[PDB]
């Protein structure tokens, strides 16, 4: 979408699109890792839909559940760091550059308009008071 | 417009699975869960 | 789907704990039937 | 002298959390905040 | 780079002109009101 | 907590979270040294 767009501005010795282009190997590695883990999870859930190693001896079978919950939590906490370091923050940086550019353009325009309006208001008030003084002058000139 | 999908917006959002979710006990069968997971697995198969 | 799969596990483990508690109570009653033990820790021939 | 599993077990209450692990980042935030508060109180104890 | 250079030159010139005009307007309004007060002074000096 | 938060801003050619992530090996070395010294102190006070 930034093909010859008015929003494709210069930031950090480059334009906006070059950062997005450089984001490619990060996304590649992240996708490969996520795909491998998803394949492993798919195989695990498919091969043990109805198996002994899932409905164990006692009805309780709580120790295995808690061990699995521990392993799952360890994996999730490791994945938070992995995903945050590989692709989330490189993308967030570019998106913040985008948002900052739009915001600075917007409030620059707003500040320009506000300054113009404030100057016009001051000038019109001063001139209108000047004509009020003019009325005073003509009145007390006419009385005498 | 801009691309705010992965920044600023509600730090904890339900749209991505980052918000918290209170759970009571409700029985959804193994078949129901397998159907729900295969529904998205169909979409992800081409990538996979 | 995440929330629903969580709710399902919440139901399953709850019923599992209830079953374990009931089995423990009923086995304890059966054990106490044969040789009853007083609160102080002694056999009670009256109710054994 | 523990291992990684023991460390995550003890300081973040894995078993005491809501049944069915919440993979939400908010859950991790609350767990780490609770661990921080506990360590903060232990620090004042050691100071005295 | 080209367009930014031209734009900064252009609005620099425009801002300079606007500032000069605004200063001239303020000064002329203040001085003209000063002569209005001058008319007041001479009138009420002449009446008495 | 800075996951897609309004406070995750850009500073020094990076965002806020990358500094925290880079803080990891420092904390690792510090913890290893402190743990070794604490083990030595524990053994000393226990054996005497």
């Amino acid at each position: 979408e930034l093909y010859e767009n008015v929003e494709n501005v210069n930031v950090e010795n480059k334009t906006l699109r070059q950062h997005y282009s450089a984001l490619i190997p990060n996304l590649f590695i992240a996708a490969v890792a996520n795909i491998s883990e998803l394949n492993a999870a798919d195989a695990e859930a498919a091969a043990y839909y109805l198996h002994w190693d899932t409905d164990l001896a006692t009805n309780d079978e709580d120790e295995a559940y808690y061990k699995a919950k521990l392993d799952f939590a360890i994996e999730t906490y490791a994945k938070i760091l992995f995903n945050g370091e590989v692709w989330q923050e490189p993308l967030a940086y570019v998106q913040n550059l985008d948002a900052g550019a739009r915001q600075e353009a917007a409030d620059r325009e707003a500040a320009r308009a506000a300054d113009e309006a404030y100057r016009a208001e001051q000038l019109r008030i001063a001139q209108e008071a000047a004509d009020a003084q003019k009325a005073i002058a003509e009145a007390l000139a006419k009385e005498a | 417009e801009t691309n705010p999908t992965f920044n600023i917006t509600n730090g904890f959002n339900d749209a991505d699975g980052s918000t918290i979710q209170p759970v009571g006990p409700v029985n959804h069968t193994e078949e129901t869960l397998r159907d729900l997971t295969d529904s998205t697995g169909a979409y992800l198969e081409e990538f996979q | 789907t995440i929330t629903k799969t969580r709710e399902s596990v919440a139901y399953a483990l709850k019923v599992d704990q209830e079953a374990t508690a009931a089995f423990e109570a009923y086995r304890n009653a059966l054990r106490d039937a044969a040789i009853s033990i007083n609160p102080d820790g002694s056999i009670n021939p009256d109710t054994s | 002298n523990g291992t990684v599993e023991e460390i995550v077990e003890a300081y973040l209450q894995v078993q005491a959390s809501a049944d069915g692990f919440d993979p939400s980042e908010q859950a991790a935030y609350e767990a780490f905040e609770a661990a921080r508060v506990r360590a903060s109180q232990e620090l004042a104890a050691s100071a005295e």
